[PDB]
């Protein structure tokens, strides 16, 4: 099957900018046959452009699309505020069909350290039977962030789940929630928890922690 | 114009089998419309399943022998209809499949080469869940205290549950995170609220938590 390989992964952009989007395709394609797709959080994907370049019934000229050896690419000029959201690139020149990974397109922002929280299991949760740890990162750009669960100072693996809000519609930024969950029997044994976090915002990785029992 | 309406979301135990429909308001008759089905599994990119074409259908190598895809013209009480049936459902199933639609009546158009295309209408898509977990519903537990507090909705299946705070009043500064699945294969979620530290004391803050396919619906308080 012929891969097709996206670039990049994402990127940033504001209102009004332009912006590329390429595909390698692992064979040449002679007939051009790539088409591009927008899918919006929650949504079926759209066709913007087939054939290359051809602009589909009712897509907005400010897409186009390029070609050059075994690349394509997607221009977007004067970026709009739908025009945020997820492009794939599609091959169908030979059977089966198939899609780039995809390029995720977000708002830029300047820079915004997350304010940091964390919970202690409750009262509640510890009567019947289990410990969650909650940390929270809170309204920070960019997105790209690291949390570590450190327990009596040993670094937790395999028993953490993080979770990321989209990007907000008014201040552009993410929040993060980070859950450590053990039995109520280890919870009850260690006594320090602490959630660490590393962010671009943070001049030095931040700590939050807690003592059992304060 | 073209509205393809797809079948609602089914959980689906594995070993079992499934049939999902796509209705093609819109669309006069499939000897002029190809149908092209394709799934994403979360936070996945997108993968072709198969097709129906001059009502010859197939299915891509990684799916032949496993899946059926048939399509029917009516008029009147319902619009041309296609299905796609999947036979031994396992976890790697799980994904959103997506009916969708491309003329065929113009050989010069561009949007198919000889059996392969470009996909023009989609449909919403429609959730298939794979899983053995049975329906249940949540315990809800206080995440006590700008100050920060919250809620965390444990234990549930299947999707979704609804947050709101004091019935809606308070919207301002909440963040109900997405659900995550868990090693039980039940859902966990929380929500979060920032308000001011003064206040504390004087305002009271209650998370509402629906979860309709239990029949569960709790009131919790959140007390420093
Ligand atoms: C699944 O189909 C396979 C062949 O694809 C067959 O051997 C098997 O009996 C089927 N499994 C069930 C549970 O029907």
């Amino acid at each position: 099957d012929i891969q097709m390989t996206q670039s990049p992964s994402t990127l940033s952009a504001s209102i009004g900018d332009t912006v590329r989007i390429s595909c390698r395709a692992s064979q040449s394609i002679t007939g051009n046959w790539v088409a591009w797709y927008q899918q919006r959080p929650g949504k079926a994907p759209r066709l913007l452009i087939y054939r290359g370049a051809a602009l589909l019934g009712g897509v907005p000229s400010r897409f186009s699309g390029s070609a050059a050896g075994t690349d394509f690419t997607l221009t977007i000029g004067n970026l709009q505020a739908e025009d945020f959201g997820t492009f794939y690139c599609q091959q169908y020149d030979t059977y089966p069909g198939t899609f780039g990974q995809g390029t995720k397109v977000e708002v830029k922002r300047t820079v915004a350290a997350p304010s940091v929280f964390i919970f202690p299991p409750s009262d509640e949760q510890l009567k019947s039977g289990t410990a969650s740890v909650v940390c929270l990162l809170n309204n920070f750009y960019p997105r790209e962030a690291k949390v570590q669960w450190k327990v009596d100072n040993a670094l937790q693996s395999g028993n953490s789940q993080e979770s990321v809000t989209e990007q907000d519609s008014k201040d552009s930024t993410y929040s993060l929630s980070s859950t450590l969950t053990l039995s109520k029997a280890d919870y009850e044994k260690h006594k320090v928890y602490a959630c660490e976090v590393t962010h671009q915002g943070l001049s030095s990785p931040v700590t939050k922690s807690f003592n059992r029992g304060e | 114009q073209i509205h393809l309406v797809q079948s609602g979301t089914e959980v689906k135990k594995p070993g079992s089998s499934v049939t999902v429909s796509c209705k093609a308001y819109g669309v006069n008759t499939f000897g002029l419309y190809a149908v092209n089905w394709v799934r994403q599994a979360p936070g996945q990119s997108l993968e072709y399943i198969g097709q129906i074409w001059r009502w010859k259908s197939s299915a891509s190598h990684h799916f032949r022998g496993r899946v059926l895809i048939s399509a029917v013209d009516l008029t009147g009480s319902s619009p041309p209809i296609s299905s796609l049936e999947i036979k031994n459902l396992t976890s790697d199933d799980t994904a959103v499949y997506f009916c969708t639609t491309t003329s065929t009546y113009d050989k010069w158009s561009g949007l198919h080469h000889d059996g392969v295309m470009a996909f023009s209408s989609w449909g919403q898509g429609t959730l298939i869940s794979v899983s053995a977990a049975s329906t249940k519903g949540p315990s809800v537990f206080p995440l006590a205290p700008t100050a920060a507090l919250g809620c965390l909705v444990k234990d549930y299946f299947p999707e979704p549950v609804t947050v709101s705070w004091n019935s809606g009043a308070l919207t301002s500064g909440v963040h109900t995170f997405p659900a995550v699945l868990q090693s039980s294969g039940l859902y966990s979620l929380s929500s979060v609220v920032t308000v001011p530290s003064s206040s504390l004391g004087t305002q009271t803050y209650i998370c509402n938590v629906n979860h309709k396919p239990s029949n569960t619906k709790v009131d919790k308080r959140v007390e420093p």
